[PDB]
C-alpha cells in the first residue's frame, strides 16, 4: 500500500536523502531510528503536510505526494492523540464521519465497541487518561475505515501497565481491520515486538531493511550493530505456567523464567549478556536454565570478552577477559550457558 | 526594605489613575447630579454615544473582517516581510493621534488618494464613513494581535489531524480553530470597540462633525466650560465601564 | 484555498496602514516639498516638537519612577488586590482621550483636588506640568506592563541565590535583577516616550497652549487648511520613525 | 552545625509536620525521599526564604529561623547552580565579597584553584558545561567561606561521565574545608556513597534517621522498606587490580569484578538478587565469584523466593519458587552463593 520512491526533503535541522520503501498490504512497517523532530516529520510527509523536494509518495498505489490530507485518506494518531478538546468523545468519531459525508451510525457504534470505549462516548476529551484518550483517537481516525494507519511513538510514552495491553490492542487492529500500518519508533525492543519488518533509519538517512530476525542477528556494520548489539531476546512460546513459573519454548530448547502469561503466548524473553554464565559442566545450582552447545565467536574486548555460543538458540554471552583465559577461546568448545531464571525477563 | 519603597509608588500610580477617574465622577455626583440628568436626555449627548457605539461596532466587524485572518496568517506562517507587515499592523499605536487623522485625511479626503475618485459613491469626509474608517486605522492592531495570540493558542496538530480525519482547511478552521480561539477573537472584539470609541485626535480631523462622543464633551468644553463638559465625560466612561465590565 | 482570502485580507489591511502613512509623506515631498523646508525654520513648529520630545521624556522618567516598580512588584507578589490594582494600571488605554483630560482637569486644573491646594507652588493648566501629567496618565501603562514582563523574565532564584551570597534585597535588585532586566525596560521606556509624544486629546482639555506637536498640527489644520497642516504631520512622523527606530 | 528544631511549614503542594534533625559539625548529612518541589523548598526554608508556620531553625547555633540569607551566612547550590549571565566567572566569585565588604584576592584565586576554574575565570557563565557551571557556582558559594554548605541535587543531573568525579570534588570539600554538608536527593544510591547519615522523608514526613549501614540493612517497615528493599551494595576497598580486573575486599570475603581503579580505592559494588546463583558446592565456572555462608532468611513470594544468605557478606539473593523447593528452605542450610564477575557493577 505505501510506497516511498526517491524522497528527499530539506529542514532545518532533517536531511531525507533517497528513500525508497515498499510496504506491502496488511504487513505491519516499522521505521527505527529517528529521534522526535525527525520521526514526527517523515510521518506528516507521507500524510501529506509537506510537499517533497525530490520524490514521490504512493498510497494504495496512488501518487498523493502532491495532493492533500483529506485525499490521502489515512488514519493518523500523533503520539499525543490530537483529540478535539470542545467535542465530547462521541462528537470527534463522528468528525470523520460528517468530513467525508457517510451515513451509518452502525460503523461508530461498533469503531467504539471495537475499542472498548462505549463507556466513555460521552466524556470530555480532558477527562480521560492515555490509554483512553489514544484509544478514542485510533476510534475517530479508523472510522472512516481506512486501509493504511500510519502510527508515531503509540508505546514509549505510555504507562509500562498500559504498553503490554497496548500493544495487543494494536495487534488487534492490525488484522481485525486488514490495515497496512507504519509505526516509527526510537524503541527497538517496541520495533522487534510489532515489526513484520524494521527500516533502519539513522539521521535521516535509510540503512537496511528486513524482518526483526535479520535486523538484530544480523546487523550492517558499524552504525547498525552499534545500535542493537549483543542483547538477548528470544520470540518463544509458553508451553507451561504453574504457578507464575513459565516454561517458553524457544527453537528446540526450553527455557524457564517468570511472569503471568497462559500457555501458548508467544512471548519475548530478554536476557543480557552478564546474566549467563559458561561451565563446562552443569552442575544443580539454584539455576533453572542451562544449556548445552559451542562457542561460536570470541570477541576479545576491553576487561570483558564477548562470546557467541550455539545452544540450538543463539546467545550472546558476557565473561571477564580473565576466565576466557583460564578457559578455551577455542571457537568450537563444548559448552553449557547457564543462566539464572529470575533474570530472564518476559515480555508480551 | 526595598519592597516598601516600591509598594509605597506603586499605591501612588494606583491613586492617581484611580483617584482622577474617580475625582470627575464625585464632583458630578456631588456638585451637580442633576447635570447628569439634563445630559441623559440632551440629543446633542444621546446622538454623540449611539454614534460612538455604532461607528464602533462598525470598525470593529472592519477590524474582525482584516485583523482575524491577518492573525492566523501571523501565527501560522513564516514569510520574508513578517518583520516589516508585522510592524506596521503594531505602528498606528504611536502615529500621534492627530497625524492620524491628517494623514486619513490625504486618502479618504474629497481629494485624496481613494476620496477623490469614489465621490458619486460614498463620501467620506464629516460623514459616517469618515469616523468608521478613522476609528479603524486605530483600533485594528488590537484585534489583530489578540486573534494572533488567539490561533496561535490553537495549536497546529489539531488541525493537521482534522485533514487527514478528511477535512479541507477552511472546515478545519471553521469547525476546530476558530471555535477554539473565541475566547481570544471575543476580548479582542471588544478591547477593539473600546479603543475605538475612545479616538478623537485621528477623528476629529477627517470627521469632526458627526460629533462623535469624545469630541462633544471637547466642543462643550471650550465654549460652554467644564460645567457642560464633565456630565458627559461621565456619562460617557460609565457606557466603558458597563461595556468592559459586562465582558472582561 | 482559505490561505488565499486570508492572505488577501491581510495585503489590505497592510496597504491600508502603509499606504495611508506613505500616501501623506508622499503628497508633501510631492506637490509643495518646499512646505517642509518653511516648517523646519519655523519656530511655531520646532517649539512644538522640541516641546513633545521635552514632556515626553520627562513623562518617562516618571514611568520609569513609578511603572518600574510596579512591574517588580507585580511580578514576584499575589496580594488580594492584585486583579483590580492590575486592572486599573491597565485602563488608560481605554479612557477616550477626552474624558481623560476632563478627568485630569478635575485634579490638577486650577480648581481641583491637586490643583487647588498647590496654586502657589506650581501651576498645572495650560502650563508645562499639566501637559507632563497629562502624558503620564496615557503612556504610563506600556512602561509598566513592560517593566513587569522584564522582571517576570529574571526568576527568582537569581535573586534568592545572590540573597544567600550576603547581598541585600537591593543590591541583588541593582547588581542582578535590574541589569538583566534592562533590555525589557529600555525599550518599554521608549514605547512610553512615543505614546506620550502622540498624545492629543487627553492633554488639549488640561493644557491645550503650550501647543505640543500634535495640537498645532490640528490648530493649522482648522484655521489655514490642509495645507499648512500636513507639513507638519509629516515633520512629526520623521521624528517618531527616527527614535522608534533608533531603538527598536 | 544545622539544627531543625520541630519544623513545620504549609504550602499548595507540600507539608512538613514536625521535624527534628541534628546536622553535627563537619558531618556529610543527607535528606532522602522527597521530589523536586519538596527537596528544593525543604532547603530554602532552611536557607531561610520561607519562614515556618511553627518551629525553629539554628544554624552554627544561631535562631535563624526569623532572619535573613544574607545573615544565615551559607554557601548555596541550587540543582541548577544560578550563576549570573551579566559578569564574567571571576566577577561571580567575587559577588560574594563586594557584599560582605572582604579584601583578600587570594581567597578568590585560591578558592579558583581548589575548584580548578583558572582557566576559565574569564569566559561568560553561558558557555561553561554544567559541571564548569557547577564549579564556578561551589567556587563563588564558597568564598566567603562559610562552615555549611547546603546542596540540592548535586549530582543526579550530570552525565555519568562527571558523577564520579563531581562526587570526588564535593567529598574533598566536604573535609578541605572542613565544611557541614547538607545533601538533598532522590537518589538512594547518590545517598549511600556520599552520605555520614541518611534522613529518610516522605511526603514532608521524617520517618528514619541514620548512618547508611542502618537505613538499608535495617529499614523501618513498610514505607523504608519498599523504598530500598533488596538491593546489593557492597562497600570495599580494591586489593589488587591487574588489567581492569578488579578484587575487592569486603568484610572478610574476596569479590572479582571489573573496572579501572586502582589499589586503595574505596569502592562500591552493586550486585542484583537476580544474578546470584546458590549450589550445594562451587564447581570451576566461568564464574569468577562463589562464597560460602548459611541461609539467614527466606522469603516466599510470587513465583520467586527472595532469601537471605551470610557469607561473611549479607547478600539478598533471589530464587525462582520451584529451586526453592527442589533445595532447602532450611534457615541455615550450608550454602554458596556463586555470582559473575561482569554482573558485579563497581562504583566510586
Amino acid at each position: 500500500m505505501i510506497e516511498i520512491e526517491s524522497l528527499s526533503r530539506k529542514w532545518k535541522n532533517f536531511s531525507l536523502d533517497n528513500l525508497s520503501l515498499k510496504v506491502e498490504s496488511g504487513e505491519y512497517f516499522v521505521i527505527l531510528g529517528p529521534t522526535g523532530a525527525g520521526k514526527t516529520l517523515f510521518l506528516e510527509l507521507i500524510a501529506g503536510f509537506h510537499v517533497p523536494d525530490s520524490g514521490r509518495i504512493l498510497l494504495d498505489g496512488k501518487d498523493v505526494t502532491d495532493l492533500s490530507p483529506e485525499k490521502h485518506d489515512i488514519a493518523f494518531v500523533y503520539q499525543n492523540y490530537s483529540l478535539f478538546p470542545h467535542m465530547n468523545v462521541k462528537k470527534n468519531l463522528e468528525f470523520g464521519m460528517r468530513m467525508k459525508k457517510i451515513k451509518d451510525p452502525k460503523r461508530v457504534l461498533d469503531t467504539a465497541r471495537d475499542l472498548k470505549i462505549e463507556h466513555l462516548l460521552d466524556r470530555n476529551p480532558l477527562t480521560l487518561s492515555g490509554g483512553e484518550q489514544q484509544r478514542v483517537a485510533l476510534a475517530r481516525a479508523l472510522v472512516t475505515n481506512p486501509k493504511i494507519l500510519l502510527l508515531d511513538e503509540p508505546l514509549s510514552a505510555l504507562d509500562p501497565r498500559t504498553q503490554e495491553n497496548a500493544r495487543e490492542m494494536l495487534s488487534v487492529l492490525h488484522k481485525k481491520n486488514k490495515l497496512t500500518v507504519l509505526h516509527i519508533t526510537h524503541d527497538q525492543t517496541e520495533a522487534r515486538i510489532m515489526a513484520d519488518r524494521i527500516a533502519v533509519v539513522m539521521d535521516g538517512k535509510l540503512i537496511q531493511v528486513g524482518k526483526p530476525e535479520e535486523i538484530f542477528e544480523k546487523p550492517v556494520e558499524g552504525r547498525v550493530a552499534s545500535f542493537v548489539g549483543f542483547e538477548n531476546v528470544l520470540k518463544g512460546r509458553v508451553i507451561s505456567a504453574e504457578q507464575g513459573l513459565l516454561r517458553i519454548r524457544v527453537g528446540e530448547v526450553v527455557i524457564d523464567a517468570a511472569g503471568d502469561m497462559e500457555v501458548g503466548d508467544q512471548v519475548y524473553a530478554f536476557l543480557r549478556p552478564e546474566n549467563i554464565a559458561l561451565s563446562k559442566s552443569s552442575t544443580q545450582s539454584s539455576i533453572r536454565n542451562s544449556l548445552q552447545g559451542r562457542v561460536t565467536e570470541a570477541w576479545v574486548l576491553g576487561a570483558l570478552v564477548r562470546v557467541k555460543v550455539d545452544c540450538g538458540v543463539p546467545l550472546n554471552v558476557l565473561i571477564t577477559r580473565r576466565s576466557a583465559e583460564e578457559m578455551e577461546l577455542s571457537p568450537g568448545v563444548q559448552i553449557y550457558a547457564r543462566f539464572k531464571a529470575s533474570s530472564v525477563h518476559v515480555l508480551r | 526594605p526595598l519592597t516598601f519603597v516600591f509598594s509605597f509608588l506603586l499605591l501612588v500610580l494606583f491613586l492617581f489613575i484611580f483617584l482622577t477617574l474617580s475625582n470627575m465622577i464625585f464632583e458630578q455626583i456631588t456638585e451637580d447630579f442633576s447635570g447628569l440628568v439634563k445630559a441623559a436626555g440632551n440629543r446633542s449627548v444621546i446622538s454623540s454615544i449611539f454614534l460612538s457605539l455604532y461607528a464602533g461596532f462598525l470598525a470593529t466587524l472592519l477590524a474582525l473582517l482584516l485583523g482575524a485572518p491577518t492573525g492566523y496568517i501571523l501565527a501560522r506562517f513564516d514569510f520574508p516581510g513578517k518583520r516589516l507587515v508585522e510592524s506596521i499592523i503594531d505602528v498606528p499605536v504611536v502615529v500621534p493621534h492627530t497625524v492620524a487623522g491628517i494623514a486619513l485625511l490625504t486618502v479618504f479626503g474629497s481629494r485624496g488618494l481613494i476620496g477623490e475618485p469614489l465621490e458619486s459613491y460614498i463620501q467620506f469626509r464629516d460623514a459616517l464613513p469618515g469616523i468608521v474608517v478613522a476609528m479603524l486605522f486605530v483600533s485594528m492592531p488590537y484585534l489583530a494581535n489578540s486573534a494572533r495570540e488567539g490561533f496561535k493558542s490553537v495549536d497546529p496538530r489539531l488541525e493537521n489531524a482534522a485533514r487527514s480525519l478528511g477535512a479541507p482547511l477552511w472546515k478545519a478552521f471553521f469547525f476546530v480553530t476558530l471555535p477554539l480561539s473565541a475566547r481570544y477573537l471575543l476580548i479582542g472584539s471588544v478591547m477593539t470597540w473600546a479603543r475605538a470609541i475612545s479616538e478623537f485626535g485621528a477623528v476629529v480631523i477627517l470627521a469632526y462633525y458627526p460629533m462623535v462622543g469624545p469630541t462633544l464633551i471637547y466642543d462643550r468644553f471650550i465654549s460652554y466650560g467644564l460645567s457642560a463638559s464633565r456630565p458627559i465625560a461621565v456619562l460617557l466612561i460609565l457606557v466603558t465601564l458597563s461595556i468592559f465590565l459586562v465582558i472582561r
